[PDB]
């Protein structure tokens, strides 16, 4: 509850939390702590969230959500030849 | 590895056995409310159906001797269903019938 | 008994004329005195229309008993208006009953000319059968 | 010392009498149970000795009021003692007066009472109840009194007095036998649901759940989901109900267990939301492993999807290994 | 009165069982 209740303010600072009370909720409801935690990692930086939600994707219907967070002409090429892809586009796009 | 899990099962299996004997048990006896008499269904056959009922009754409520303990549920279930198949206009007759023997 | 503004018994009973209902003079007295009105309808009441109670006159009274012909007549009626109800408990029970013989003598009837053709048609295959 | 000179007791009289002022001195050593006991004992056993010499049973009681002078539960083994003797005596009911005459002045004599009332059976209802004025076994035993006799109901109320006293630890030892025979009995809704109720303040969910199944289904289901095996139950039951249900309690279910999961998973979109099944195959195959990866193998393989998806989960399935093997 | 309807109701449906028995025993032997 602290951990939530840690403000999320700006767009840094609401996805420092989100590593904290997810780390908080992974050693200790699994899918509606992920749900809120998308929604702060998504409502973010944007440039940096990329990187931060999608790193903890396939730890936490996969294969929509990484094409929504990753969107290029390149990776949809590597993509027709499924995590590493999007996660090659994220870091390079 | 099951632990009070058998004991449990056993417990729900015993309570499904007690459930089949006291709802097959009997109709009327089982909704709500006789003395023995041998001489009486002696003097009522003196057809067949009649003394077959009577030997029923002398059964459930065990000069009184008890015997009959096995004459179970499904043969019951489809015997009902194939009666019903069986058996406007017949509650006018049902109705009619009933103001008679009330008169 | 009672006295309604206080609940006390009273000791000098005084019946008002507007809310019907005995209070103790000394009590309703300060009520009027505050505002001319009877504590419980909120109607106007002066303290003359408020009545001390009485010996009715000159008919001489007896007490409340089982004797008494009017009480004994208001007995008679709880008599026959319960045993009225009783009727009721047997003719909405019969009208039951009734209806689960009807059902059940229909039931019957529609049951047992089944059991007259099983009993023709067990007996034809044995007389079918061993014939052959 | 005494019980040898017993032994050594021509004048056993005058070794019995200063056996006696042995006790008188004795006593200001005492200041009892077992002292006190033995010396109830051995006081009434001088005037047993006395009985078979024809010597007794006033002296007894004197001896006895000794111990009423003693100055407690062994002294209630003590006046059990003296009633035990009085009614081996030949006056039964006179002892229980006095016994009686010392809980009404009021806990000892009661174990005599089960010593007595254990017989007394052979009405004894009354008798029984005086135990409750002032022990589960006897208890149960005294309900199975009443349903020998059949009062059916009556022994019901007997196990709502007994749960009243002993809270959640005897009371258990009590209540799984009374809902067991309760629902044997009736097999009305309302009454045994409240019973339940009462009772539920594990196995009980079970028994419950069982009722209820075959007596509202999703209230039951909804009791369920109010462990492994418990999860594994919940389960079964709403695969009773048809099977969409069991696909979506998995889902509850993963919150060993990922095993389980898989194999609701298996069968889930192995049959096959179903996208959403699939990407929650590889969820749960990414969760947490060989025959995982035979599993996603033949769930590549059913196609008629894809090397490079296939290859990339071998891959993500061997970065698993890396995150496992750097574990220490 | 109408209990004793209901014994002989659920009497005469035990009694049917045993006569379908009888018609069942016949219709395999009419087979041979």
């Amino acid at each position: 509850a602290n951990p939530h209740n840690y403000d999320a303010w700006f767009d840094y600072l609401r996805l420092v939390e989100s590593d904290a009370e997810a780390e908080a909720v992974r050693e200790v409801n699994v899918p509606p702590i992920q749900e809120k935690r998308h929604w702060k990692r998504y409502i973010y930086w944007i440039n940096y969230a990329l990187y931060e939600e999608l790193e903890a994707k396939d730890p936490e219907q996969a294969s929509l959500e990484l094409i929504p967070h990753k969107k290029a002409k390149m990776w949809i090429l590597y993509a027709q030849f499924r995590a590493l892809g999007t996660s090659i586009g994220k870091c390079p796009k | 590895e099951e632990r009070e899990i058998d004991d449990t099962y056993i417990e729900d299996a015993a309570d499904v056995d007690a459930r089949k004997q006291a709802i097959r048990d009997a109709e009327r006896v089982k909704e709500m409310k006789a003395v023995q008499k041998d001489l009486p269904r002696p003097s009522e056959v003196n057809l067949r159906p009649l003394n077959v009922e009577p030997p029923l009754t002398d059964l459930q409520k065990s000069t009184m001797l008890h015997y009959d303990l096995l004459h179970e549920p499904s043969g019951n279930k489809k015997g009902k269903t194939v009666g019903f198949g069986t058996n406007t206009y017949l509650e006018h007759n049902p109705y009619e019938k009933f103001s008679k023997e009330e008169l | 008994l009672i006295c309604s503004i206080s609940n006390e018994v009273p000791e000098h009973p005084c019946v008002s004329p507007v809310s019907n209902h005995v209070y103790e003079r000394r009590l309703i007295e300060k009520y009027i005195a505050e505002n001319g009105t009877d504590p419980i309808n909120n109607q106007p009441l002066s303290e003359e229309q408020l009545i001390d109670i009485k010996v009715a006159h000159p008919i001489r009274p007896k007490p409340p008993s089982a004797t008494s012909i009017p009480a004994i007549l208001k007995a008679l009626q709880d008599e026959w208006d319960a045993v009225m109800l009783h009727s009721f408990t047997l003719r909405q029970q019969l009208q039951t009953t009734r209806q689960e013989l009807s059902h059940a003598l229909y039931q019957h009837d529609a049951a047992c000319r089944v059991i007259a053709r099983l009993t023709k048609e067990v007996t034809a295959a044995r007389e079918a059968l061993a014939t052959l | 010392v005494d019980d040898l000179a017993s032994v050594w007791c021509c004048g056993e009289l005058e070794l019995r009498h200063e056996n006696y002022d042995e006790a008188l001195r004795l006593l200001r050593k005492a200041t009892l149970p077992a002292r006190r006991a033995e010396y109830f004992d051995g006081s009434e056993p001088v005037q047993n000795r006395v009985y078979k010499s024809l010597k007794w049973s006033m002296l007894a009681d004197l001896e006895e009021s000794l111990g009423t002078f003693q100055s407690y539960d062994r002294i209630l083994d003590l006046r059990i003692a003296t009633p035990q003797i009085v009614i081996n005596y030949a006056f039964l009911e006179e002892h229980k007066y006095f016994e009686e005459s010392f809980k009404a002045y009021e806990s000892l004599f009661k174990w005599p009472n089960v010593s007595d009332i254990w017989s007394t059976y052979l009405g004894g209802r009354k008798l029984e109840r005086a135990r409750d004025l002032f022990l589960d076994g006897c208890p149960p035993k005294y309900a199975k009194t009443l349903y020998l006799l059949y009062a059916q109901l009556e022994e019901e109320w007997g196990l709502a007095r007994h749960a009243m006293a002993v809270y959640e630890r005897a009371t258990r030892a009590v209540e799984p036998a009374q809902q067991y025979d309760m629902f044997n009995i009736y097999i009305a809704e309302i009454y045994g649901v409240t019973h339940t109720r009462g009772i539920y303040q594990h196995a009980r969910e079970m028994c419950l759940r069982f009722a209820d199944m075959e007596c509202g289904e999703i209230d039951r289901a909804r009791a369920i989901y109010s462990t492994w095996k418990d999860f594994e139950v919940r389960h079964g039951n709403e695969d009773t109900i048809k099977e969409m249900l069991r696909i979506r309690r998995s889902v509850q279910a993963t919150y060993f267990m990922a095993s389980q999961m898989l194999k609701v998973s298996g069968s889930a979109t192995g049959t096959v939301a179903p996208g959403q099944s699939g990407m929650d195959d590889m969820k749960l195959l990414e969760q947490r492993l060989a025959a995982e990866a035979e599993r996603d193998q033949p769930l590549r393989a059913q196609s008629k999807l894809f090397v490079r998806s296939d290859a990339s989960r071998e891959e993500l399935a061997e970065l698993a290994q890396q995150v496992n093997p750097e574990e220490i």
